[PDB]
C-alpha cells in the first residue's frame, strides 16, 4: 500500500498508478494482437502471457502483490515490457511476416559437445510458472 | 669533496653511517647492509670504487644477485 | 556607377571559347545555338563536364534544376547574362 | 546522409555517378589551395583525371559494383580534402603535374 | 560553432587521446573521438600464430589489466577444447584476477584525480601498485606482461613464501584505501568536480553496450562473476556495489568499494588455497616437467610437438566473456581444426564506453571532458587493438 | 616437491576491508564561539592600541 | 531462461521465413538468417516480452574465401533481463549492402564502421560510415584473408620533403611462415 | 529542518572543516620515512624467475649447450630468433649462426621454456641500454659472451627454480 519512493534504477521513474496503467496497456494489447492471423505462434504466445498478467493485475489491488505474484521485476519494468510489446505489435502488423513459404527449409543442429564446469556459463534458474505454461501451450 | 657536487653519493655516505661491510669485489666496489626495517627490511647497497663516473653495469654477476635480493648469497659465497 | 550583370555580348564568346577549348569539340560545329549532345558528339558525361567548366569560368554555382536546362549554347548564355552572382 | 540502398537500375546508378562527379569537381579549388598546386597543374587536368577514372569503368553493368565504386570514390575524396597526405607530384593515388618495352624490361631485371 | 581540436598527448591523459569538440563558448555541444592511433593489427597478427604464440597479445590489449585478458583467452580455449582445470590453478587464477582488479582501480582512480589536480593520491597509490607488481614478478618473472595464465591452468606454481607476503599486503591495504578516500570522498572540491557529471540512465547504458562500473553506476545489478560465474567465483563471498545516480561520483565510489571487495576475495583465496597440480594433467595440451622431458621418450615427444606445432583445437566457434576491471571483455574465437586460430575478434569494453563519450559529455563544461574520460577508464590498447 | 605454498595451520589472521571511521574535530559551537570571542575582545584591544598610538 | 527454453520458444513464436538455421549447443544458441530479415529479427528479439535482448555485445565479420558469399557477419547479443546470450549470423559478399541496426542498438555504430574498415561490408542507413581504425587514405581491407600480413605500404620520414611519406614496403627480413601441419 | 542542524551545516561550510582533515593527513606523511631507492647504489628487488637479457650457455667443459634443435626459433612469438646450423668438423650438431633481434623480442621467456638443454636463457641483467640500434642485434658470439659473464648468477637461479619446473 505504501507508495514506492525509488526503483533504484537510474532514469526509471516511479509510477504511482501502475495498476491502472498496466490494465490499460494489457487491454489495448489484447485488441491489437487480433490483427495477427490466429494460427500464428506470435499471436498465441502474446495472448497467453498478456492474459495471465492482466488477470493478476485485476485481482490484486496492491502493486507489491502484483510484483510478488508475477515475479517479473518491478511494476515499472512491467510497464516498459507492456509498452514495448505494443510497439512490436505495430511493427509486425506492418511487416506482414506471417505464413510459411512454399519451398521452406530449415536446418536444425543440436550439438552436444560438452564444455567444462569452470568456463563461464549463464545459469539464471527457473522462470515463473507462466513461462512454461505459455511454452507448453504453444507446443500443444 | 665529491659529496658537495654529487648529492647521490652523499645519500649513500649518510646511509653508510652504522652499516656493516659485507664484502669487496674485484673492482673495489664495497657492499654494505644495515639489517633494519625501513624499506621493508631492504638495506643492501653498493659504494662504487670510482667516486666519479660510476655506473650500474660495474656490479659483477656474483654480487648482482645479492644486490637485487635475488639471492641471500654474497658475491664471496657464490665465488666459492 | 555600379552593375550586377555581365553584358550578354561578353557572355556568348566566353561560353563559345570554353566549348571550343573543351576536347572532342572541333571548332567548326560550334554555332551559338549548338546542342552539346546532338550537334557536338558529346555523351552525357561530357555534357556534365561543360556546365562545370562554365560554373568555374563565371565563378558561381549552377543548381541541378538549371544544370540540366543548359543543354545548348544559347541556353547556357541567357542563364549567366541574367544571373547577378555571375562576375 | 546515411548509406543509401543499392541502386535499382543503371539510371539510378548513373544519376549517382553524375552526382559524385559533380562533388569531386566542385572540391577542386579546395584541393588546389591545400596542396599549393597553382604552379604545378591546371584545374582542368584534375577534372580530366576524375573523368578519366570514371571512363575507365564504363564497361561495368552491375549497379551494385557501381555503387561500391562511388562509395569508395567518396571516401577517397573526403580524405584528400580533410586529412591531406602531401607528397610532391602525388595527390592520394594520382600522379599530379627506339627500342621496345621488352629490351627496357630485359635491361632492368629478370622479373617483368 | 567553433571547433576545438584537443588531443592530450602525454601520460597526463591517455596519450593517443585525440578529440574533436564542437563548443558554444565553454559548453560542449558534440564530442568526436578519433581512434586508430594505436591500431596495430592484433586481430590480423593472431591468425598467423599458434594458440600459444597468440597468448602474449592479450597482455598488451588492456595493458593495465594484463592477467584478466590472459584469463579470458585461456577460458575460451579451454571451452573449445573441453579441458578441465585443477582446483589449485582456478584459485590462483582468481587470486591474480582480483590482484589485477586492484592494480587497475588504483591507476584509474589516481590518474583521474591527478587530471583534476589532486597530485598526491597518485604517488601513494603507485607505491601500492609496486608491491602488487612484485607479486607478478615473483610468479612469472615479469612485472607486467606475465603470460602466466595459460590454457589448462597457470605456467608455474607459486614460489614458497609468496602467500605469506600477499597476506602481509592484505593486512595493511584497507588503511591505504581509507587514505585515498579521506583525501577525496568528503572533499567539497572533489564532489563539485564529479557530482552530476556524466549522468547515464540504465536504458542509455544498455543501448550503448556499457558494462562493468559504467553499467552498475546506473543501478543495474550486473556482474559477470555472479551472472555467469567461472573458475571458483561461486565459492567466494563478495558484494556487487551499484549506484543510485549514475554520475561520475557513484562510479568513483563503486571503484573504491570494488577494491574493498577485491581485498575480501583475495583473503578467501589465500585461506582456501588447496594443494595439487597447477596444470591440467592431459598429456596432449600441457608441457611436461623438465625432469620428465629429459628422462622419458613420451614426454620428450610431447614437448617437441607442443613447442613446435602447438596443440590443435577442434573446429567450432564461441563467444567467451569475463568481468574484466574495465567491464565485459569478450573473445569470439573461431577454430578450423588447425593449430592456429582462424578468427579472433576481441570485444573490448573501452570500445563501447568511448563511443558513448558524445552523449555523456553533451552540454557539459570543457573541463568536465577529462573527468568523463576518467570515469570511463579508457586504455587505447583495447580500443584500437 | 610435496611442499607447496599455502596457508599456515589455522589460516591467516583476519583482515579488515570496511572503512574504519574517525571522529576528529571540535565542530559546531566551539569554533563559532572561539571566533566570536576573538573578534569582540580583539576589537576592544584594537581600540586600546589606537588610544595609545594617539 | 535456459538455452533449452530459448530454442523451443523461438521456434514456436518467430515467423518461419526469418530463420534458416538453428543450432542449439553448449558453445551457444545460434540463429542464421537472410540479410533482408536481420533487422526485423533483431527488433523482434529486443522488444518481445519473453526475449528482451536489450544489449548488442558486438558485431564482427568473418572471411570465408571458399564461399560464394565470403563474409559472415555475426551479432553477439545479451539479455540482462533473463541472463542469456544469443548469436545471430548472416552472410554477405563484397558488393551487397546489408541493413544497419544503429536505430535499434546505438552501440552498433562503431562496430559497423569497423566491419566496413576491416572487411569492406557496407551498411544501409548507417548515419556515418567511414573507416575508423586504419590510417587515412588506407587501401584494402586488412582482415580479408587475401590481404597480406605486412600490407602494401610503409611510412618513413623524408628529409628533402620535410614530412612523413608512404612508399611500397621493403622488408629487411621477411615473415617466416612455419608450416607445422 | 532544524535550527541546530542548519547552524552546523552553515558553520561547516564557512569554516572549511573537511578541508582541515585533508591538510592534517597530508602533513602526517611529511615526517615519515620515504620509499625512494637510491639508485644506482641501491636497487629494487627481483626474483630468480626474472626475464632479462638473453644469454647462451656452455657446459662446464667449455662446449656449447645448444644443439641447433631450432625449437626456440619455432616457438618465438616475435620471430626474433634466426638460426643456421651444419655438422661441425668433429661431427657435432652445432649452430653456425644464432641471432636474436632484441628490438623484435617481447621478453616472454618462451624460448627458455622450449629449449631442451638449458642452452638459451633470459638472464637477470636489465641494464643494457645502447646508443645504436645495431648493438641490439645480438649475434651468437655476443650471446655466448653474456653467458660467460652471467654464468655464476644464472646457474644459481636455475638451481633455485629447478624445484618448480
Ligand atoms: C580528387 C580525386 C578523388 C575522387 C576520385 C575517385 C575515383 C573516381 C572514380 C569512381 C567512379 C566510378 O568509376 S563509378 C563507375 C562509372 N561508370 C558507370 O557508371 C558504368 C556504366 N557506364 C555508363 O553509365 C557510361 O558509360 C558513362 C560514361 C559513365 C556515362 O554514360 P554515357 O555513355 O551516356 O555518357
Ligand atoms: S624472449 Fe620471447 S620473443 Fe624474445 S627471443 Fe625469447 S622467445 Fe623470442
Ligand atoms: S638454444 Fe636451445 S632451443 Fe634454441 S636451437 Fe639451441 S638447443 Fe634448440
Amino acid at each position: 500500500a505504501k507508495v514506492k519512493q525509488t526503483t533504484g534504477i537510474v532514469g526509471l521513474d516511479v509510477v504511482p498508478n501502475a495498476r491502472a496503467v498496466l490494465i490499460d496497456l494489457y487491454s489495448k494489447t489484447l485488441k491489437e494482437i487480433q490483427a495477427v492471423p490466429e494460427d500464428e505462434g506470435y499471436r498465441k504466445a502474446v495472448e497467453s502471457f498478456t492474459r495471465q498478467r492482466l488477470n493478476v493485475c485485476k485481482e490484486e489491488e496492491d502493486w507489491e502483490m502484483i510484483e510478488k505474484r508475477l515475479g517479473c521485476g518491478q511494476v515499472e519494468e512491467l510497464i516498459e515490457e507492456a509498452r514495448d510489446e505494443l510497439t512490436l505489435i505495430g511493427k509486425m502488423i506492418e511487416w506482414d511476416p506471417w505464413g510459411v513459404p512454399d519451398d521452406y527449409e530449415c536446418e536444425v543442429i543440436e550439438n552436444d559437445a560438452p564444455i567444462p564446469k569452470h568456463v563461464p556459463q549463464h545459469r539464471p534458474g527457473p522462470l515463473p510458472e507462466q513461462f512454461y505454461k505459455t511454452l507448453e501451450g504453444l507446443i500443444a | 669533496m665529491r659529496c658537495l657536487p654529487d648529492g647521490n653519493l652523499l645519500q649513500t655516505k649518510i646511509h653508510n653511517i652504522g652499516a656493516t661491510l659485507v664484502g669487496v669485489d674485484k673492482f673495489g666496489n664495497k657492499y654494505y647492509q644495515k639489517l633494519g626495517d625501513t624499506q621493508y627490511g631492504r638495506h643492501r647497497w653498493v659504494e662504487y670504487a670510482s667516486k666519479d663516473r660510476y655506473n650500474a653495469s660495474q656490479v659483477p654477476a656474483e654480487w648482482h644477485g645479492w644486490l637485487h635480493f635475488i639471492t641471500d648469497h654474497t658475491g664471496d659465497e657464490l665465488l666459492s | 556607377v555600379r552593375g550586377s550583370f555581365l553584358d550578354k555580348s561578353e557572355v556568348t564568346d566566353r561560353v563559345l571559347s570554353v566549348v571550343k577549348n573543351f576536347q572532342k569539340v572541333d571548332p567548326s560545329k560550334v554555332t551559338p545555338k549548338a546542342n552539346f549532345q546532338n550537334d557536338l558528339g558529346l555523351d552525357s558525361l561530357d555534357s556534365v563536364e561543360v556546365v562545370m567548366a562554365l560554373e568555374e569560368e563565371f565563378g558561381f554555382e549552377i543548381p541541378d534544376n538549371e544544370a540540366d536546362k543548359i543543354q545548348s549554347i544559347d541556353l547556357a548564355v541567357d542563364f549567366i547574362a541574367s544571373h547577378p552572382q555571375a562576375k | 546522409i546515411g548509406v543509401p540502398p543499392n541502386s535499382a537500375n543503371l539510371t539510378e546508378a548513373r544519376r549517382r555517378v553524375f552526382d559524385f562527379f559533380r562533388a569531386a569537381c566542385r572540391s577542386i579549388p579546395t584541393i588546389m589551395d591545400i596542396y599549393n598546386l597553382q604552379d604545378v597543374v591546371a584545374p582542368s587536368q584534375l577534372r580530366y583525371a576524375i573523368s578519366a577514372q570514371i571512363r575507365n569503368n564504363a564497361h561495368i553493368t552491375d549497379p551494385k559494383v557501381i555503387d561500391l565504386l562511388i562509395f569508395k570514390g567518396m571516401e577517397e575524396l573526403t580524405d584528400i580534402v580533410d586529412h591531406a597526405k602531401q607528397r610532391h607530384h602525388i595527390i592520394g593515388q594520382y600522379v599530379v603535374g627506339g627500342k621496345t618495352d621488352f629490351l627496357k624490361n630485359f635491361y632492368t631485371s629478370n622479373y617483368f | 560553432n567553433f571547433t576545438l581540436n584537443f588531443g592530450p598527448q602525454h601520460p597526463a591523459a591517455h596519450g593517443v587521446l585525440r578529440l574533436v569538440l564542437e563548443m558554444n563558448g565553454e559548453v560542449v555541444e558534440r564530442a568526436e573521438p578519433h581512434i586508430g592511433l594505436l591500431h596495430r593489427g592484433t586481430e590480423k597478427l593472431i591468425e598467423y600464430k599458434t594458440y600459444l604464440q597468440a597468448l602474449p597479445y592479450f597482455d598488451r590489449l588492456d595493458y593495465v589489466s594484463m592477467m584478466a585478458q590472459e584469463h579470458a583467452y585461456s577460458l575460451a580455449v579451454e571451452k573449445l577444447l573441453n579441458c578441465e582445470v585443477p582446483l589449485r590453478a582456478q584459485y590462483i587464477r582468481v587470486l591474480f584476477c582480483e590482484i589485477t582488479r586492484i592494480l587497475n582501480h588504483l591507476l584509474a582512480l589516481t590518474t583521474h584525480a591527478m587530471d583534476v589536480g589532486a597530485l598526491t593520491p597518485f604517488l601513494w597509490a603507485f607505491e601500492e601498485r609496486e608491491k602488487l607488481l612484485e607479486f607478478y614478478e615473483r610468479v612469472s618473472g615479469a612485472r607486467m606482461h606475465a603470460s602466466f595464465i595459460r590454457p589448462g591452468g597457470v605456467a608455474q606454481d607459486l614460489p614458497l613464501g609468496l602467500c605469506r607476503d600477499i597476506d602481509s599486503f592484505t593486512q595493511q591495504f584497507a588503511s591505504r584505501i581509507d587514505e585515498l578516500e579521506e583525501m577525496l570522498t568528503g572533499n567539497r572540491i572533489w564532489k563539485q568536480r564529479l557530482v552530476d557529471i556524466g549522468t547515464v540512465t540504465a536504458q542509455q547504458a544498455k543501448d550503448w553496450g556499457f558494462s562493468g562500473v559504467m553499467l552498475r553506476g546506473s543501478g543495474v545489478c550486473w556482474d559477470l562473476r555472479r551472472a555467469a560465474p567461472y573458475d571458483v567465483y561461486d565459492q567466494l563471498d563478495f558484494d556487487v556495489p551499484v549506484g543510485t545516480r549514475g554520475d561520475c561520483y557513484d562510479r568513483y565510489c563503486i571503484r573504491i568499494e570494488e577494491m574493498r571487495q577485491s581485498l575480501r576475495i583475495i583473503v578467501q583465496c589465500l585461506n582456501q588455497m588447496p594443494s595439487g597440480m597447477i596444470k591440467a594433467d592431459d598429456r596432449k595440451l600441457c608441457p611436461p616437467s623438465r625432469c620428465r622431458m629429459k628422462l622419458s621418450m613420451e614426454s620428450l615427444i610431447h614437448h617437441f610437438e607442443l613447442y613446435t606445432e602447438g596443440f590443435s583445437v577442434p573446429a567450432s566457434s564461441t563467444y567467451t566473456a569475463v568481468e574484466a576491471p574495465k567491464g565485459e571483455f569478450g573473445v569470439f574465437l573461431v577454430s578450423n581444426g588447425s593449430n592456429r586460430p582462424y578468427r579472433c575478434k576481441i570485444r573490448a569494453p573501452g570500445f563501447a564506453h568511448l563511443q558513448g563519450l558524445d552523449f555523456m559529455s553533451k552540454h557539459h563544461m570543457l573541463a568536465d571532458v577529462v573527468t568523463i574520460i576518467g570515469t570511463q577508464d579508457i586504455v587505447f590498447g583495447e580500443v584500437d587493438r | 616437491p610435496l611442499l607447496q605454498d599455502g596457508p599456515p595451520p589455522g589460516g591467516f589472521a583476519p583482515v579488515r576491508y570496511a572503512r574504519r571511521i574517525s571522529n576528529t574535530g571540535p565542530s559546531a559551537m566551539a569554533m563559532f564561539l572561539a571566533v566570536s570571542g576573538a573578534f569582540a575582545w580583539g576589537m576592544y584591544q584594537v581600540g586600546q592600541g589606537n588610544k595609545i598610538r594617539r | 531462461m535456459d538455452n533449452q527454453f530459448i530454442f523451443k520458444y523461438s521456434w514456436e513464436t518467430l515467423p518461419k521465413k526469418w530463420v534458416k538455421k538453428m543450432e542449439r549447443s553448449e558453445h551457444g544458441n545460434r540463429f542464421d538468417t537472410n540479410t533482408d530479415y536481420l533487422f526485423q529479427l533483431l527488433c523482434f528479439l529486443k522488444l518481445h516480452t519473453y526475449t528482451r535482448v536489450q544489449v548488442l555485445i558486438d558485431i564482427c565479420g568473418v572471411d570465408y574465401p571458399s564461399r560464394k558469399r565470403r563474409f559472415e557477419v555475426v551479432y553477439n547479443l545479451l539479455s540482462t533481463r533473463y541472463n542469456s546470450r544469443i548469436r545471430v549470423q548472416t552472410s554477405a559478399d563484397e558488393v551487397t549492402r546489408i541493413s544497419s541496426v544503429v536505430s535499434l542498438f546505438p552501440s552498433a555504430g562503431w562496430w559497423e564502421r569497423e566491419v566496413w574498415d576491416m572487411f569492406g561490408v557496407s551498411f544501409i542507413n548507417h548515419p556515418d560510415l567511414r573507416r575508423i581504425l586504419t590510417d587515412y587514405g588506407f587501401e584494402g581491407h586488412p582482415l580479408r584473408k587475401d590481404f597480406p600480413l605486412s600490407g602494401y605500404v610503409q611510412v618513413r620520414y623524408d628529409d628533402p620533403e620535410k614530412r612523413v611519406v608512404s612508399e611500397p614496403i621493403e622488408m629487411t627480413q621477411e615473415f617466416r611462415y612455419f608450416d607445422f601441419a | 529542518k532544524d535550527w541546530n542542524t542548519v547552524f552546523e551545516r552553515s558553520i561547516n561550510t564557512l569554516f572549511l572543516t573537511e578541508m582541515v582533515r585533508g591538510l592534517s593527513l597530508t602533513l602526517k606523511y611529511f615526517f615519515d620515512p620515504k620509499v625512494t631507492i637510491n639508485y644506482p647504489f641501491e636497487k629494487g628487488p627481483l626474483s630468480p624467475r626474472f626475464r632479462g637479457e638473453h644469454a647462451l650457455r656452455r657446459y662446464p667443459t667449455g662446449e656449447e649447450r645448444c644443439i641447433a634443435c631450432k625449437l626456440c626459433e619455432a616457438v618465438c612469438p616475435a620471430q626474433a630468433i634466426t638460426i643456421e646450423a651444419e655438422e661441425r668438423e668433429d661431427g657435432s650438431r652445432r649452430t653456425t649462426r644464432y641471432d636474436i633481434d632484441m628490438t623484435k623480442c617481447i621478453y616472454c621467456g618462451f624460448c627458455q621454456e622450449a629449449c631442451p638443454v638449458d642452452a638459451i636463457v633470459e638472464g637477470p641483467n636489465f641494464e643494457f641500454a645502447t646508443e645504436t640500434h645495431e648493438e641490439l642485434l645480438y649475434d651468437k658470439e655476443k650471446l655466448l659472451e653474456n653467458g660467460d659473464r652471467w654464468e655464476t648468477e644464472i646457474a644459481e637461479n636455475l638451481r633455485s627454480e629447478s624445484l618448480y619446473r
